[PDB]
RNA sequence: CGAGGGUAGGGCCCGUGACUGGGGCGAAGUCGUAACAAGGUAGCUGUACCGGAAGGUGCGGCUGGAUCACUUUCU
RNA sequence: UGAAACUCAAAGGAAUUGACGGGGGCCCGCACAAGCGGUGGAGCAUGUGGUUUAAUUCGAAGCAACGCGAAGAACCUUAC
RNA sequence: UAGCGCCGGCCAACUCCGUGCCAGCAGCCGCGGUAAUACGGAGGGCGCGAGCGUUACCCGGAUUCACUGGGCGUAAAGGGC
């Protein structure tokens, strides 16, 4: 499922920074930051012009790994959003968005997207006061989202929620964090959440 | 032409070819090999091929190609066609398929081990 | 199938010798082939024309050609080092 | 003038091509020094009697000897490597 | 009435198959020079005859023929 | 009227550059023609092919290799 | 638990060594006769992932049977009238 394995490759190989890592991810000790000619022996050697098919295949690998999900999730979703009314583009970044391990880290309650998958997948995160165990789960609007009763004492979330206070959350989330819960009230929009992106070359990569 | 002359007449189909007559279309048949052979190539390029004559359960006697370097072959041996030819072999339409009948794998070949029938060594 | 060799064969077969080995390995290949295949096999089995009729020649190298003719337990073998 | 090999003849010949080159350049120089002339030179040319009557042989090493016959502007060669 | 069987006859298909006919791919094999330049007699075409073979010729047609108006192989 | 098996990675149309023509038109060069000597004959010198020698070191191949690398081989030169 | 295919163009990913018109690759174009990004390993990279490749079959691309959407002087095609 996950991609498991070196995750700096990634930040590197793109050219452009993901922060799949967190904390690391503003410190100079940053893969980008310190190297950011791609990997492989083959990185200081200058790079051809690409095909156009080969950017196509770069912004939407880039894209799928900001993310971390298998390929196979992110066609279904991508046909999903498409085959529905509204761009295409700009609800398939919604559905993406909406997506439980994605919100959490939104939420703050994780540094890192793998890591809010790791918390959502040990039943450490609860929506509506239900415990849920699986990080595709789609988050409506006005789903209340918190971490569960059992799971406060958490050294981890403690110093995350620690460092959490004084940042501003997104405009289409809101947070207590000192009730530690937080709320979706709507789907989020291409100007409200800035990306590395163009959508519109994933859009014509899977209509090949 | 004119519709009418569609109306009466009609287009016809393709009526595409098989090519491949493996008995009604399936992937493999089982055959029996009979003369074992190196046969030269056609002429842009020379080479040794190794070529195995099958006969096969649906009492055609067809050529094939063992890829690979090497083989276990004899005039008697129960053998796996694939399906595909080869261009530098004239009348050789199939392909033989390493790994599981009387036909050995290759020894020693880490690249591309699911091609071939190579276990995972180590 | 007994070795028939000339004076220019064998004289170029040393010219061959002591310059490089490959060249050798590669007649022992040919011989090897046309022992077990003489109308067949590797190096490309083709004959002659007009002035050379009634032999056979196989490519060498891209530059070099072996010429030779197979009588009944017979294989004769001449001009190892020329280009046709 | 026209060499001949036998079957056996290049056995032997190949063996001691793939272990020690300087006794196939001694070779080469006792084929050249019978290539001067038929019945003299190295390798103290002596005849054979009944069993391996025409043919004569010559001398590599004590230990190996060579078979040979000269008739129709040829050479023969039996073995190079035994005794006989 | 009737499944079916038998005798005689007719037609069609399948498999094997003595004897044949041509074809396509491969090899700088052999013998030729047919065609591409006026291919060295301009070429092509229907037909008829002849010829180891390409092809030669007759009768008629076409230009998709040229240019101002002895014979000479092959790579 | 009119197929199939088998086989090919093409077959084809027009047009561009070039090459070619026992196609044409125009024009040069000792290219012919006109003329003077000359080779090929003979003896010798030198270089080469071939043959022989243990070695006759190697290269150079029609014009455009052959009194050529050699504007200096008795050993030295020299690599055989 | 991590594996499978690929890295000449189509088609995203490059180097060294081994090999020497052999062993071989191959859907098409085509690579290999001593510097092979194509063969065979290694390193590295790319795609996908409990899957990854192959074969077979159907539709597509194929506007290549063209109703939407093809043509017929010289390419296949105007029937002798
Ligand atoms: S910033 Fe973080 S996610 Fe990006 S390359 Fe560095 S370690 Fe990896
Ligand atoms: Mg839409
Ligand atoms: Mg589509
Ligand atoms: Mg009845
Ligand atoms: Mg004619
Ligand atoms: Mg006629
Ligand atoms: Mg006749
Ligand atoms: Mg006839
Ligand atoms: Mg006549
Ligand atoms: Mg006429
Ligand atoms: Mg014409
Ligand atoms: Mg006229
Ligand atoms: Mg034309
Ligand atoms: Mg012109
Ligand atoms: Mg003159
Ligand atoms: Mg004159
Ligand atoms: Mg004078
Ligand atoms: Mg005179
Ligand atoms: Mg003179
Ligand atoms: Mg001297
Ligand atoms: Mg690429
Ligand atoms: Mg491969
Ligand atoms: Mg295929
Ligand atoms: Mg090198
Ligand atoms: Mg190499
Ligand atoms: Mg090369
Ligand atoms: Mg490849
Ligand atoms: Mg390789
Ligand atoms: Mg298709
Ligand atoms: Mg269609
Ligand atoms: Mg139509
Ligand atoms: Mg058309
Ligand atoms: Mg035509
Ligand atoms: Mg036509
Ligand atoms: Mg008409």
């Amino acid at each position: 499922g996950r991609y498991i394995g070196p995750v700096c490759r990634l930040c590197r190989r793109e050219g452009v920074k993901l922060y799949l890592k967190g904390e690391r991810c503003y410190s100079p000790k940053c893969a980008m930051e310190r190297r950011p000619y791609p990997p492989g022996q083959h990185g200081q050697k200058r790079a051809r012009r690409p095909s156009d098919y080969a950017v196509r295949l770069r912004e939407k690998q880039k894209l799928r790994r900001i993310y971390g999900i298998s390929e196979r999730q992110f066609r279904n979703l991508f046909e999903e959003a498409s085959k529905k009314k509204g761009v295409t583009g700009s609800v398939f970044l919604g559905l993406l968005e909406s997506r439980l391990d994605n919100v959490v880290y939104r939420l703050g309650f994780a540094v890192s997207r793998r890591q809010a998958r790791q918390l959502v997948r040990h039943g450490h995160i609860t929506v509506n006061g239900r415990r849920v165990d699986l990080p595709s789960y789609r988050v409506r609007p006005g789903d209340e989202i918190a971490v569960a009763e059992k799971s406060r004492n958490l050294e981890l979330i403690r110093q995350n929620l620690e460092a959490m206070k004084g940042r501003k959350v997104g405009p289409w989330l809101s947070l207590d964090v000192e009730g530690m819960k937080g709320k979706f009230l709507r789907l989020p929009d291409r100007e409200d959440l800035a990306l590395p992106v163009n959508e519109q070359l994933v859009i014509e990569f899977y209509s090949r | 032409p004119t519709i009418n002359q569609l109306v009466r007449k009609g287009r016809e189909k393709v009526r595409k070819k098989s090519k491949v007559p493996a008995l009604k279309g399936a992937p493999f048949r089982r055959g029996v090999c009979t003369v074992v052979r190196t046969v030269t190539p056609k002429k842009p390029n020379s080479a040794l091929r190794k070529v195995a004559k099958v006969r096969l359960t649906s009492g055609y006697e067809v050529t094939a190609y063992i890829p690979g370097e090497g083989h276990n072959l004899q005039e008697h041996s129960v053998v796996l066609i694939r399906g595909g030819r080869v261009k530098d072999l004239p009348g050789v339409r199939y392909h033989i398929v390493r790994g599981v009948y009387d036909a050995a794998g290759v020894k020693d070949r880490k690249k591309s081990r699911s091609k071939y029938g190579t276990k995972k060594p180590k | 199938m007994k070795l028939i060799w000339s004076e220019e064969s064998w004289d170029d077969y040393l010219y061959w010798q002591e310059t490089d080995k490959r060249i050798v390995k590669k007649i022992n290949e040919l011989i090897k082939d046309t022992r077990r295949t003489p109308f067949e096999g590797k190096g490309k089995p083709e004959p002659l024309k007009h002035n050379l009729s009634g032999f056979w020649s196989r490519r060498i190298t891209e530059e070099h050609r072996l010429v030779y003719a197979v009588t009944d337990d017979s294989l004769l073998i001449a001009a190892c080092r020329y280009h046709y």
